[PDB]
């Protein structure tokens, strides 16, 4: 069968640029053409040890336009789970002989890995491990990011925010480390830049990037700007005000934007984004969400589904 | 019969024997790889003359080998550390503990969210060296850290 | 050519040596009374028999004699087991362990809800005999358990 | 100068039959004779880590009739409590520098004892640790009881409810015990027996008890009826219910009872002592909790001031 059946699908590293293709190329056919049976006599557990509602629901959205059935829950003191010293390992010895895959998020870094070797061939889809990994939301990520720019190759991607602890930009940096061409524009307070890590493996691949104090310093240049969220808890009150500065987007700093480019963000944009610029032809961030659906379709239907999708 | 000796002090026989172990290193072996957990015989001897100038460690266990990817094992803690199979000098190659790809069972992740700690499972590490440092990358929460940081906590 | 004497500069020096220490014990008391940090030498022999169908381990440790109540503390773990200062056997008369009717620093209360856990204090548990048990009464919770339950902690 | 001057009152086992004699012959001269200037300049520390409202204000009532000042908290999750990280020896290794006594109420047996060893030269006083002990409450009951009948010996103790779990009665039973020539009646369902090492205890002095299924059993001999306290969730709802019979008592069973008998309990009576009961002249829960106060301030007194007092 096709390269992903039966496999479990936990850390983006873990994918080949093959298997991105190959997921990438499986999103856009299903979004082509819908196939809503195909899964129709499968199972499928949303596990959220961790409430998590949108990406929830649009997983389970995708469960959905497959045809696939859906059980689980949002342990967020909502269920009956681990009580004094129930494991996860043996929740997931229980729940997968219930049924034909595990769509998982949790708290801890490694809970998909660890539901990984006690699911006995049922696979796991990780949602996201606490600070670690979070396999689709890259991969729809990677999917806009073609789909607007025709390529994934050779392109001007800026990234603005908490680079620091955005694990979000992580996954996404690497992601296209492994795509040829591509220059990149970090734009952070010093207190969250890239990490060295990150610019250790740009250099080791002799990848181009830059540090930036503003966007307005690359915007000309820029094919994709991924925006993404600077959560309050972070740094001190006065310390964020004080440097919000501008890693906030408006209106007023597209004007000399390229006519292709996609302003991205995760999503919750409450305090980057202002409103005047979705609008604009740019602001692609509701459309980077609905590709969660298809992206997410792909996947499941790929290590659900023996052969290629048509 | 063919032995030989009543010897509680310092023998040999067909048994593994590790050599040169610092001092306060060999008692950590003995725990961390529950050598002692064995049926067969075991000769230790701790803070003992060294190379005319210093202190060691001893461990030999009777009717037991060792294999690569375990005298390995050693690296992280008995480096220069010799292993002289003893079923009467059958060994082979110069059998010096080599850096492992991967070490398991032993260390614990310093992330405290990470999911390994309250779970049935082994930890896990992966091996990279490092100039004037070792990096581990914990095969669950994918965090990597220096020995120094995973040998204190 | 004959070497007359007996003797192999094994067996001499000043120090403390126990033995007939049941199979299984003498990693167990080595841990548990952290008897390897010391900086001066120690010899230990494991599956060292001695006579009947039986098991033995052994630890020989030099420059350090045992306190009179620190002997005892081998009491529950090493019941009759056999002690000598030796400088050259400076044993007392008969110096075999008896129940010290006080254990602190190894046993872990087996009460869950006990301050002793969480907090930065020494374990302290009272002793006593009975038939077919020894209890043992912990000095903060005060709550009492045979040496069954906190040996199975 | 007296014997219990600056120490540590922890365990009821620790004290010896003069000083429970000691303390007693306190409380009765400070009944009769208040002393509200004994310790006028001094500070001491309520600390409820567990809260408990009743025996709390007892304590700092006992305090303020001595005319000593009080700061404390019921950290009953109303406090910066250690965020479960600051252990209880720093806690009480700060308190004790600021205070001149420590009352201490927590949910962990040994909690006084650990804060003695932390402590300096500043004494601890244990308002209860868990299911271990409760030292002031054993001495009002010994009060009480003395009061009434005159004496601590060659009495009929009869102590119903719940045997097993109730250490109040535990310590009050190990209490009279060590007292000549008394007599005890143990009235329980039989999954909340008295345990067997206090009977142990009592066979080894000689002391005479026995077992009985009601109240109406020994009426006619008592001199002291203890009730106890049975928590429903000791047991299920539909146990509870089946045994509750006669465990409760009623004015229509003390028609039998002797003058000088006095019905005792640590109060929470809700569901074992009739509201029909506090008009006879045997009612004397309500007495037993105000002598709370004076075996209380006996306590401090003897503890925190070196003279006795009368
Ligand atoms: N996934 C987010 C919540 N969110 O926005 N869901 O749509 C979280 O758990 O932090
Ligand atoms: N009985 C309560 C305290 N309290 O307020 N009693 O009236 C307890 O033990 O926590
Ligand atoms: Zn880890
Ligand atoms: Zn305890």
């Amino acid at each position: 069968a096709n390269p992903l059946y039966q496999k479990h699908i936990i850390s983006i590293n873990d994918l080949s640029r093959d298997d991105l293709n190959l997921v990438l190329a499986t999103a856009a056919k299903l979004k082509a053409n819908p196939q809503p049976e195909l899964l129709k006599h499968k199972v499928i557990a949303s596990c959220f040890f961790e409430a998590s509602t949108r990406t929830r629901l649009s997983f389970e959205t995708s469960m959905h336009r497959l045809g696939a059935s859906v059980v689980g829950f949002s342990d967020s003191a909502n269920t009956s789970l681990g009580k004094k010293g129930e494991t996860l390992a043996d929740t997931i010895s229980v729940i997968s002989t219930y049924v034909d895959a595990i769509v998982m998020r949790h708290p801890q870094e490694g809970a998909a890995r660890l539901a990984t070797e006690f699911s006995g061939n049922v696979p796991v889809l990780n949602a996201g491990d606490g600070s670690n990994q979070h396999p689709t939301q890259t991969l729809l990520d990677l999917f806009t990011i073609q789909e607007t720019q025709g390529r994934l190759d050779n392109l001007h991607v800026a990234m603005v925010g908490d680079l620091k602890y955005g694990r979000t930009v992580h996954s996404l940096t690497q992601a296209l480390a492994k795509f040829d061409g591509n220059r990149f524009y970090f734009i952070a307070p010093d207190a969250l830049a890239m990490p060295q890590y990150i610019l250790d493996m740009l250099d080791e691949k002799g990848i181009a990037w830059s540090l930036h104090s503003s966007i307005e310093e690359v915007m000309a240049e820029v094919d994709i700007l991924y925006m993404t969220r600077v959560q309050k808890e972070r740094l001190d009150p006065s310390e964020y005000a004080n440097v919000k500065a501008q890693f906030v987007l408006r209106a007023s700093d597209l004007h000399n934007a390229k006519a292709n480019m996609k302003v991205l963000h995760p999503l919750p944009r409450v305090d980057e984004i202002a409103t005047d610029v979705d609008k604009t032809p740019h602001a692609w961030y509701f459309q980077q969400a609905g590709n969660g659906i298809f992206a997410r379709q792909a996947l499941l239907a790929l290590v659900l589904n023996r052969d290629l999708v048509l | 019969m063919t032995h030989d000796n009543k010897l509680q002090v310092e023998a040999i026989k067909r048994g593994t024997v590790i050599d040169h172990i610092p001092a306060q290193i060999g008692f950590k072996l003995l725990s961390l790889f529950k050598l002692t957990e064995t049926d067969q015989r075991i000769t230790i001897g701790l803070n003992l003359p060294s190379g005319e100038m210093g202190r060691k460690d001893l461990i030999k266990i009777e009717n037991t080998f060792l294999s690569e990817d375990q005298v390995d094992q050693l690296a992280l803690y008995a480096p220069q550390a010799t292993v002289n199979r003893i079923d009467n000098y059958e060994v082979v190659g110069k059998s010096r503990p080599s850096l492992p790809e991967r070490i398991d069972n032993v260390l614990v992740c310093p992330n405290s969210n990470c999911i390994s700690h309250a779970e049935p499972v082994s930890s896990s590490f992966a091996v990279r060296k490092r100039a004037n440092d070792i990096a581990l990358k914990c095969k669950y929460c994918e965090k990597e850290f220096s020995h120094n940081v995973v040998l204190a906590n």
